RNA sequence: AAACUUUCAACAACGGAUCUCUUGGUUCUGGCAUCGAUGAAGAACGCAGCGAAAUGCGAUAAGUAAUGUGAAUUGCAGAAUUCCGUGAAUCAUCGAAUCUUUGAACGCACAUUGCGCCCGCCGGUAUUCCGGCGGGCAUGCCUGUUCGAGCGUCAUUU
RNA sequence: UGAGCCCGGGUCGAACGGCCUCUAGUGCAGAUCUUGGUGGUAGUAGCAAAU
RNA sequence: GGGACCGAGGACCGCGCUCUGCAAGGAUGCUGGCGUAAUGGUCACCAGCGACCCGUCUUGAAACACGGACCAAGGAGUCAAGGUUUUGCGCGAGUGUUUGGGUGUAAAACCCGCACGCGUAAUGAAAGUGAACGUAGGUGAGAGCUUCGGCGCAUCAUCGACCGAUCCUGAUGUAUUCGGAUGGAUUUGAGUAGGAGCGUUAAGCCUUGGACCCGAAAGAUGGUGAAC
RNA sequence: UUGACCUCGGAUCAGGUAGGAGGACCCGCUGAACUUAAGCAUAUCAAUAAGCGGAGGAAAAGAAACCAACAGGGAUUGCCCUAGUAACGGCGAGUGAAGCGGCAACAGCUCAAAUUUGAAAGCUGGCUUCGGCCCGCGUUGUAAUUUGGAGAGGAUGCUUUGGGCGAGGCUCCUUCUGAGUUCCCUGGAACGGGACGCCACAGAGGGUGAGAGCCCCGUAUAGUUGGAAGCCAAGCCUGUGUAAAGCUCCUUCGACGAGUCGAGUAGUUUGGGAAUGCUGCUCAAAAUGGGAGGUAAAUUUCUUCUAAAGCUAAAUACCGGCCAGAGACCGAUAGCGCACAAGUAGAGUGAUCGAAAGAUGAAAAGCACUUUGAAAAGAGGGUUAAAUAGCACGUGAAAUUGUUGAAAGGGAAGCGCUUGUGACCAGACUUGCGCCCGGCGGAUCAUCCGGUGUUCUCACCGGUGCACUCCGCCGGGCUCAGGCCAG
């Protein structure tokens, strides 16, 4: 149950601000599983989706298939990963939209930033599970 | 309305107001009111933890249960049999418990520093030249006009001289 | 809206043509010239006795049949059949009123909701949690566009005392769905009679209970009513060795015998 | 009654309870302020004027000059430690200052005072 | 017997009712007080690759600076543009700028991208000619500054 | 009896129904009713206006 | 003797009779037929008999008159405040928390300190006065009870009793001009003669609001153009 | 001749200010008519709408020339009752307050009238290293003191102080903070059903190819990272001048608002001709004064305040402004005129008037290619779970229309009762128990044994076997039972 009074359980709102979130906001939306090794390596649960990740797909009609994001299509709230292309009528190959609910990371594009936010999430992860153990 | 459609329409933010109040629900501070408040309580519990009184009037409604927060002789004068011409005007002078209301008369209680007042340079020195003329004779310093030209009246020289010192 | 229908220029046409004597939306440069207007039958229109803000939605309510309605549904619940008969799973709790002991539920033991779950399970009250949760359905109409999306069942509802007991077990059976909590001092008919409906499964705490008596002893203008029969069984009332003594002999039968 | 326009000057109060915690939060922020003072000022006990409420007493505005004098109060010292003055009102009668001085000396004697800085 | 006409059924039309949906309205409640001569509200002209609509912006023109995030924008044409980086973005924030003509509208006129004055600069034969640019030039009133008038009025032989 | 209600066959794609209570912007053949759609007149009048 | 239509009810009970059971308070017995169709439904059409086109309005009535090309959707006694009657409910000589305060799981629910509204004694224009002489009375009815002797609800009839006011009579007395006691009236009361009200729910009616829905000519305020 | 002071002007001199927008709420000015009284004019509507002027987050009012008659109360404002009372009226329609009482919130002050006169102590400029220089304003009065339930002046003896840093705190933005994508089925897609789990101070909401607590954003509590501006603030440096302040006492004083009040008159307004208030006009005050009340009480006895100067937060209002949260509301002929190009398209000289119009699919995968021909069109072929979902796009009613099929039709059809003919469609009692014999297996069968739960005498397991009993099963034989219609 909500308690505060900044939030709103509103389904009109909630979809309005879905739709129309601009891109830094869509970039949290976007985000992705990390896989049982990547979970265990960084105590992290999920990450946003970049363009160099390497994923693998476990919901819809592309599953069990592994490959590298291609692009990240905020607009349309779907990536696009490697080699799952569908052939429209003339026979050009266009790449097929998935969710990034629908994946989850096996590889991560490592920066400085997303070393940065990955130990953001491990000090918090760390933080409350001491706090809620001693 | 027109107003609001062209925002609906419009690629600008909505200017988000936080939620600000003129007045601060809490007190803070370093104070013992302010170690010893509870957040969720509300002034009736809190002020009865405390051992305060919050409201001096008549009460206007229930209270919740246990809360202790809302409050011979010749002459026939009834002032006599309520006794214990000037009063002391800046101050007051006055003659199992909760541990708030404990700490609160501690700090009540506590020895003040006196920070006393001292005369100036030259009023010492306006004192000094008169009572190397005259003396313990206080009379004479209040009718010689050379040494106080401000006529001041004897019983107030006096009364500098004892702050001073001399006699 | 009081200004909706009626926002409009219009006029009559009279009688001077054959057409319905209705307003007519004037101007000539356009699909809404020349429509009616006005009228609640009208597309467009101002509807029939519109609807104002200073209708009465509250209504008062006596204090007395407050009090009376709330010690009904607290007799209620204390009657067995009437629970299972409102809708609770009550087969396999021990007793109807089932006081919990103060230590299992006071303090911070059951401000985990893994404990608030595991002590429901354990008195009885596990049938009703579950009853609960495996009715949850999408509500049937147009108040899933309204904010009202599900419905579900009404679990048991806990009963404490906010001095001994603690409010640190609210936060434990807040999460439980259907699980309610309400102090011994606020008691609400809209909990202890849902929908109108007697019986409502409440777990008792043993503080709580001895609390009850001092409650109903302290509201001012209310006394526990008296009730007009003292024997509610009338087949103690009938069937008893008093009554019968005095009777006369029947006159007939339930089935009577057609004579011709 | 209902010959003028009733309709546009009808006030319905659907925010009686969002006064209710507006005031509530009022006197809150009052004692936010004034930590460990009260959220009210002491008022003396004053006989009702007319006939109908003549044996019955009410809360007052403030004390008389003369009701500060005798409990020993100064009269620039009671609006700062709580006393609310009235130069308007009149003893007239030993009941009425009597009652009042005894309101003020058990002021005093509840009385916390701290000592300026 | 066909045609035509009526009734019924199957299939095909016309039309948009019914069911379902909703980035909309309506009503209530709560926190706060913020337009303009430092040029507002409104009107107009322009600015993009393909911009038709809408939105944003002002010749610094779908925008510049600064801060934060951290790798897009996207219907098609982009770059050697940036990826252990002061750094993508039709991103967010926003404290610095730019801000054409009008409009209370302010040198005069206004339906013309016109007609004057004071100060300074630039280019083209150039101290003389021409064109352009920059800062200025409304009314009433207040305080001060400065200038002027009045046998209004005072002093002026020590 | 009736207002109505249940089932079969086809179509169709995401929500809906019974009971007991509460509620109301709650039941249509007419109002030269309102809005929309569509007829006979009629492939007729006639080629005027509009397109 | 011949024919038709019908078989309601479902252990026994009753009245009877020609009494080892019958035709006696309502059909049993026997035999046959029925699944590539017993028996139904809907549509189209034929046949016999029947049978004015609906609504509104006028009138004793018809006859006129108004509306109806067709289909879908919309579409007309509503909501407030104040009265009044009745039903239910809570408390009851009282009743009503919800202006407000306390409180809260936060517009919900729960709690109430003081006043206030209506009621709990009336009458007279007014000064003002002010409910018992009789088990608050007698008698007769009267539901109910009964030790069968009598008690007697509510309510009514009559004879009474008292009080407010009016018209009288006029006591001790009294400030020498103040009083109403006692005794009366074919008097009046929306009087007493032992309380019934307050809050709420449902329905109905009355009044006012747009007031069941639709439908003038007018008048007024403020603007825009320029004239029959 | 010179030089003032006074008044009136100029300057493209320096420094500022006003206009316009908005106007839901607020303060003023001005001001209708329709209606009602079953006609209508007083009245009402209404001190309203329209018109004009002027502010703020509130405005306005406000610290008594008050209310009262009491044992008095005590600035203003708002709620409840007072109360449909008093009061006024074609006494009809009607109109219509206030004091008291209960609450909400409360807070008090500044001048003018005084001689600083042992010292204009005050203030605007513009020139500066900024530390302090001049110019002007001003004595026709700028500071200090004082503002009538007061005060001043002396005396008197106690009691009070002032600045500058300031750690840190509160408010608000911010970063991070729980648990299944485990197995099977259907399905294009699992967010569905079954099994096994996990989190929960989070089972609000939303998205994801169908109903997701554990896929994602968020959601709950406490912390935690960085930032903005206000306010508070433990402490620490400092002060100072015979400087300011509160009282007490008294052989000393105590100034309180004029074309205002009031008398007469005209208008307007009010419940209110003690004129209810206000405005204009004529006349025009007082100082043990003046205002308003009470009272037959014996003369205006008494009570209560002090007008003609001024400021001031809160409780109050709000169809507007910056946001935010909600609903027993409406769901595309509804809800704002506008879910979408909406004050848009369009009309009118102009003021103004003012629409219609939502839905492919999970994803454009929006039909490549072959082939008729001039097209918003077909036939093949393909995409998709589905194209009779093909940007005429969810579902796709009726009116109305075409084709095919059946029947009928001599100057109306339609309808009621009852057959009949033909066409199409449906399918009638679910269609069973009991005995006998023989075999086989079980038990609720053995005074068989061990165990578990329990309502403590009932159940449920495990192992024994078939003396008895009882169930089934298989193979025979037998019995009766039945639904509808006839004779």
């Amino acid at each position: 149950m909500k308690v505060r009074p900044t939030v709103s359980s509103s389904r009109r709102k909630a979809r309005k601000a879905h739709f129309s979130a601009p891109s830094s906001v869509r970039r949290v939306i976007m985000s992705a599983p990390l896989s049982k090794e990547l979970r265990e390596k960084y105590n992290v649960r999920s990450i946003p989706i970049r363009k160099g990740d390497e994923v693998q797909i476990v919901r819809g009609a592309h599953k069990d298939k592994e490959g590298k994001v291609t692009s990240v299509y905020r607009l349309k709230y779907v990536i696009h990963v490697e080699r799952v292309t569908r052939e429209k009528a003339t026979g050009q190959t266009v790449p097929i939209g998935i969710h990034p609910s629908n994946v989850v990371i096996t590889k991560l594009h490592l920066d400085k930033d997303r070393e940065n936010i990955l130990a953001r999430i491990k000090a918090g992860r760390e933080q409350v599970a001491k706090a809620k153990g001693k | 309305r027109e107003l609001q459609k062209r925002k609906r329409r419009s690629s600008r933010p909505t200017i988000r107001m936080p939620n600000r109040r003129k007045k601060a629900l809490n007190p803070a501070g370093n104070n013992i009111i302010a170690k010893s408040w509870n957040k969720k309580e509300t002034l009736s519990q809190n002020y009865t933890r405390f051992g305060l009184v919050a409201k001096l009037g008549k009460a206007t409604g229930g209270t919740a249960p246990g809360n202790k927060a809302l409050l011979s002789e010749s002459d026939a004068v009834p002032q006599q049999q309520q006794q214990e011409n000037h009063i002391r005007q800046h101050d007051l002078e006055l003659e199992s418990k909760p541990e708030v209301l404990r700490a609160l008369e501690r700090e009540a209680t506590r020895p003040v520093e006196k920070t006393v007042r001292h005369q100036s340079e030259r009023e010492r020195e306006w004192l000094q030249r008169l009572v190397d003329k005259h003396g313990d004779d206080v009379a004479a310093m209040a009718r010689d006009r050379k040494l106080n030209p401000y006529q001041q009246t004897a019983s107030d020289i006096k009364r500098r001289l004892k702050k001073a010192g001399l006699l | 809206s009081e200004k909706a229908g009626h926002q409009t220029s219009a006029e009559s046409w009279g009688t001077g043509r054959a057409v319905a004597r209705i307003p007519r939306v004037s101007g000539g440069g356009t699909h809404r010239a020349g429509q009616g207007a006005f009228g609640n039958m009208c597309r467009s229109g101002r509807m029939f006795a519109p609807t104002k803000i200073w209708r009465k939605w509250h209504v008062k309510i006596n204090q007395g049949q407050k009090r009376f309605a709330t010690a009904s549904a607290l007799a209620a619940s204390a009657v067995a059949p009437l629970l299972m008969a409102r809708g609770h799973q009550v087969s396999t709790v021990p007793e109807v009123p089932l006081v919990v002991d103060s230590a299992a539920v006071a303090g911070d033991a059951v401000a985990k909701t893994a404990a608030a779950y595991k002590l429901l399970k354990a008195i009885g009250a596990g049938p009703d949690v579950e009853k609960v949760k495996k009715s949850k359905k999408l509500r049937a109409g147009k108040g899933k566009m309204r904010g009202r999306r599900h419905r579900q069942r009404r679990g048991p509802l806990i009963v404490y005392s906010p001095e001994h007991d603690g409010k640190e077990l609210v936060k434990g059976f807040r999460n439980i769905p259907g699980v309610e909590t309400c102090p011994v001092d606020a008691l609400n008919l809209l909990q202890l009679a849902p929908g109108g409906h007697l019986g409502r499964f409440i777990v008792w705490t043993s503080a709580a209970i001895k609390q009850l008596d001092a409650v109903y002893e302290s509201k001012k203008g209310f006394f526990l009513p008296a009730n007009i029969v003292s024997q509610a069984d009338l087949s103690r009332l009938i069937n008893s060795t008093e009554i019968q003594s005095v009777l006369r002999a029947p006159k007939g039968e339930a089935r009577t015998k057609r004579a011709c | 009654h209902f010959r003028k326009h009733w309709q546009r000057r009808v006030r319905c109060h659907f925010d009686q309870p969002g006064k209710k915690v507006t005031r509530r939060l009022a006197r809150r922020a009052k004692a936010a302020a004034l930590a460990p003072r009260p959220v009210d000022k002491l008022r003396p006990i004053v006989r009702c004027p007319t006939v109908k409420y003549n044996r019955r007493t009410r809360l007052g505005r403030g004390f008389t000059l003369e009701e500060l004098k005798a409990a020993g109060i100064p009269r620039l010292l009671a609006p700062t430690i709580g006393i609310a003055v009235d130069h308007r009102r009149k003893n007239l009668s030993e009941e009425s200052l009597a009652a009042n001085v005894q309101r003020l000396k058990d002021y005093k004697a509840r009385l916390i005072l701290f000592p300026r800085k």
